DNA sequence: AAAC
DNA sequence: AAAC
DNA sequence: AAAC
DNA sequence: AAAC
């Protein structure tokens, strides 16, 4: 017998509908398309973004980010994948990670949990890589779970927590920033030349602390470049950002005349231009919905830290341009701030930033997506968004905090035989 | 690599009309004949 | 006139007979029948109440799959005691990490808007309760409980509980 | 003030006298009068209740021509027993592939939101029920049932049942 | 049918046991338990009422942080006296610049829409009250009060009060 | 069907040849409408979708060769979105080279693959089998319904 | 034989106005004279 | 010194969209690398 | 890997 | 990483 | 029936 | 009264 040895590349329509729902600061997978080496991929996601009904009228738009990343399988199975491709037909089948027995416990990967409880490891691992390289704060430790079953029900069902949009309190300098540096000197002399050197080393430290915690950044610093293969990072193909809005619904009965309900319907469109897939992998598309971090009790630093010194009030450039990072507490910027919770700020930061003001009349008023009490906890707990901080904002519904109905138009120019080349023996 | 964001598609939402892509290609279903 | 299409209590299409025949009221209020999950209607045409100083109740297991902290639990009941126990009625919320057979030591109570007439008691009310476990491993249970310094006696009636995790359609002739 | 134009129970324009004169309560609860099809209002100014331990009821035949699984069945009743039977009242649903004369062995019960006062009982409530036969050949019946450990006695009153398969207009002076 | 999602009284998720065991009714109506701030549900399965000619009450402290003069205070209660005290029930408003232990000399009363049946009493009502201090230094208190020419006796039940300074969400399956 | 076997030969068969009703005209359309906003105390934040769709079915002139009936029928359908369909590769165990690589020589040459309702559904009956073309999973993509929608009434989704 | 579909008649629905075709022809009713 | 008043901005109110000025300048946050 |  |  |  |  002679067999159908070739195939000619033709457009494959892998389009599908997406019925989505998530929480406010959690990263969730909304679509995934497995890709073959050599195919060309393009997508047009067009749908509507809705928030759960809110308790009063619209006050603030939320921002939406949609991302499409490419994760080669090699990146996920390493050596094992390489060998699989080489071994070919009799390669040992690929490893499968374990989920918790519930229908929504793999939802973070945008999938229904199979009854067996396992999924392809590349689906779980790709997600972790995406999170650890673009979403955790550079200084937090990577998420290193071996199987989805190690996750809480909120991480598993809704996706991992993302950081807030940058603030003085939301984006402090990295935890271990040094506020001083000693040079061991001799008892009655200092080496003028060693001192010089001392400064050169701290420099190098300081840069890694503030801008280069990641290997890829250290190289760019040298003016070199590093491939996504060099540090195994998911490649960001496309990203769309938008503000979702809508309209208020006027109540009209005897008791609710003078009352409104904000309806957020936002038409959006996520377009990924054609992309050449160099090796077999998954194409992950994720969504993140967030509100600006408006707390109902943030104070202006100068208004809440006692008596004002010359250094704090004068705006003297020689001072600000030359002294160490300032360690501050949650109490210097918040009404119920824990004085025990510290953070390092740049000197003069208070003159480079302005907090939003929420009159005290709004403090526990439901229907506003404001953070009601200052985040309590370690630096990490304060920068990671907590979806419950938004519970009193919406009407209670089964579709969490936001829901979307999208049409994923996706075309892949792949080269596999026709469905009938496939079902015909000859 | 990623870039400009655009869900700013100014419009009232439209009910999802059809799960079949934009550009199709060869035939996918074989059922023994025509089936409406 | 137009028809009222709103109710505070939608009883389940199927009701169950209480297989038990006597209860001896207590602080550790015995659970009349093994709890069902979201809604159950229990009826007993003759139950013997032993002298006891505590209560007895009929439970439903809250369905905790919709992550919505507060849900409405409705109760529907018509009960007749042979004698007038001078009892107080209420909705009870308790959790237990195992099928309960008696009221646990910790529980919360909520008033209904029933009507007491001698030994007769009827109610149709709903209450919003925090339906997810306050403690990670448990199951939350909500029930209709009667409490008094019981004297041997007998009772007749039905008690219906429903967790509003979904609504119920009915025909609306003008739609 | 404006007029209330919504009711939980719309009684039929015509009522019927109970032609029977005594009932002896039982588990096989006798059907007081041959059932009518969609709505019927039965009144008896004197009914003799024989000592009996079970109940008696008044039925309507569900109209199964509109394919709408859940329909509202409303009840309207004012009854007076000479003595206080200490009975429980409810709506009953049962099917029978033949005109029923007693409650079949299988049936479901639903609580009403009535009021018991001694031997007096009044109700105006509706309930959504699954009105099509659960079993292919039957007819479904819905009724108002009283159940107790009856002692010979007498009762007076009317019991009205209505299947909301259609609405009822009335004049609305401002339209 | 659709579910009723409106209530006149939303009881607090947590209830408290009355730590007291006897009350002797008086003009200086003793406050049953130290008042809580915005809503509290108190239950007692056995309280001994000493002969007394006055009343006793259960209080909440009004939260005065929202500058809104008139707020709704709701009450939910099911109480059973061993004997029928022939008492009148009401909502009481009084101020005190210190934790109260008895009703002050000045207070106002408001009627509820409860139901008395012998020694049984049940209510689910709300009333709009002027919740900020009429006098600058005080705290305003609102309570459920019972008043009669009490005879030694005993009572059972729960009394729930809530200051509507905020609303309560619950799941609404169609939203 | 006999008529298809003949077309295969490049011949044609009249509707009289196999007695088939002749299809004169066919119109296809998507029906839509608008949402109604509730506005009372309890239903403010709630909506009801109203589908009104104006349509037009036109049959151009037709010569009736012999006495008969002209039948006009309607069929209303929703895309088959199930709330529990899984992607084949995500629900059938460990992945072999044949399943994951997209090797054209393999797909172009092996028999139809027999699969079960369980390889593509969360409560799929493993005992219910079906024959699929090898590589079909790379020619098709199911719609995704987040588990939050599973028994939510008001969506025309297939629940089990 | 059948073909292109078109209920896509973009418009808000209109109440049915008249059960009499588009093109009529000869007289059909004879009642003894004129009847309005 | 003060003068002509102008909130007469003829328009239906728009939900607040973004607390970041109109003209920005240099970089303000340093977290160790990129953070989305 | 002078490749359907 | 608004960089000799 | 995206067919030597 | 879609009429020699």
């Amino acid at each position: 017998s002679n067999i159908q040895t070739g195939a000619e590349r033709m457009p494959h329509d892998l389009s599908h509908l997406g019925f989505l729902a998530g929480q406010i600061g959690r990263l969730i997978t909304i679509s995934t398309t497995p890709v073959i080496a050599g195919d060309s991929f393009e997508m047009d996601a067009v749908g509507a973004l809705r928030l759960s009904p809110l308790r009063r009228g619209l006050a603030i738009d939320s921002t939406v980010d949609i991302f499409t990343f490419y994760v080669p399988h090699r990146h996920v199975y390493g050596e094992q994948w390489i060998k699989f491709m080489k071994d070919g037909v009799n390669a040992t089948p690929l490893p499968t990670v374990n989920t918790t027995g519930y229908i929504d416990h793999a939802a973070f990967l945008g999938t229904i949990n199979p009854d067996t409880n396992k999924i392809p490891k590349h689906l779980f691992q790709g997600y972790l890589n995406i999170y650890n390289n673009y979403f955790k704060a550079p200084w937090m430790p990577d998420r290193t779970e071996a199987n989805p079953n190690e996750l809480n029900q909120d991480d598993a069902r809704y996706g991992f927590r993302c950081c807030h949009l940058k603030n003085i309190w939301t984006a402090p300098l990295p935890p271990e920033t040094e506020l001083s540096r000693q040079m061991t000197t001799s008892t009655t002399s200092i080496d003028i030349m060693g001192l010089q050197a001392a400064y050169a080393n701290l420099h190098t430290d300081q840069e890694r602390d503030y801008f280069m915690q990641r290997y890829r950044d250290v190289i760019s610093s040298f003016g070199g470049k590093t491939s996504y293969d060099a540090d195994n990072r998911p490649l960001l193909v496309m990203r769309s950002n938008l503000w979702a809005s809508g309209y208020d619904v006027d109540g009209t009965d005897q008791t609710s005349l003078g009352q409104f309900s904000g309806r957020v319907q936002q038409t959006y469109k996520h377009s990924v231009p054609r992309f050449f897939v160099p090796e077999h992998g998954t194409m992950f598309t994720l969504a993140l919905v967030r509100f600006p971090p408006t707390a109902t009790k943030e104070i202006q630093y100068l208004n809440a830290k006692g008596a004002l010194t010359y250094t704090d009030i004068a705006g003297d450039p020689v001072l600000y341009g030359n002294l160490p990072p300032r360690e501050i507490s949650m109490k210097d910027v918040f009404r119920s701030g824990d004085s025990s919770k510290k953070f390092k700020i740049a000197e003069g930061q208070w003159y480079r930033y302005a907090p939003s003001y929420v009159s005290p009349a709004y403090h526990l008023l439901e229907g506003f997506p404001f953070i009601q009490e200052p985040p309590s906890g370690d630096l990490q707990e304060r920068v990671l968004i907590r979806h419950h901080d938004y519970d009193q904002c919406f009407q209670s519904v089964q579709l969490l905090q936001w829901n979307s109905q999208v049409k994923f138009n996706v075309t892949v120019y792949r080269n596999l035989p026709t469905t009938r080349d496939s079902i015909m023996t000859s | 690599k990623g870039k400009k964001r655009s869900g700013a598609r100014p419009g009232r939402p439209q009910p999802l009309r059809g799960t079949k892509g934009k550009r199709k290609g060869a035939r996918l279903w074989y059922v023994g004949g025509q089936q409406f | 006139m137009f028809q009222t299409f709103i109710s505070r209590h939608n009883s389940n299409f199927f009701s169950d007979k209480l297989v038990l025949t006597s209860v001896t009221p207590a602080s550790s209020a015995p659970v009349l029948q093994t709890p069902k999950a979201t809604s159950s209607t229990l009826y007993f045409d003759s139950l013997t109440v032993n002298a006891g100083n505590g209560g007895f109740l009929h439970c439903i297991q809250m369905d905790t799959s919709v992550n919505a902290a507060n849900q409405v639990v409705s109760v529907g009941a018509d009960i007749a005691f042979d004698a007038d126990p001078k009892f107080f009625a209420c909705l009870v919320r308790f959790e237990s990490s195992s099928v309960p057979t008696t009221l646990p030591t910790a529980y919360d109570v909520y008033p209904l808007n029933g009507r007491h007439d001698g030994g007769y008691y009827t109610v149709k009310d709903c209450v919003t309760i925090d339906v997810l476990p306050r403690t990670p491993g448990n199951n939350v249970y909500v029930g209709f409980m009667v409490w008094s310094n019981f004297t041997a006696t007998k009772c007749r009636g039905l008690v219906s509980l429903n967790q509003v995790i979904k609504e119920i359609i009915c025909l609306q002739p003008l739609k």
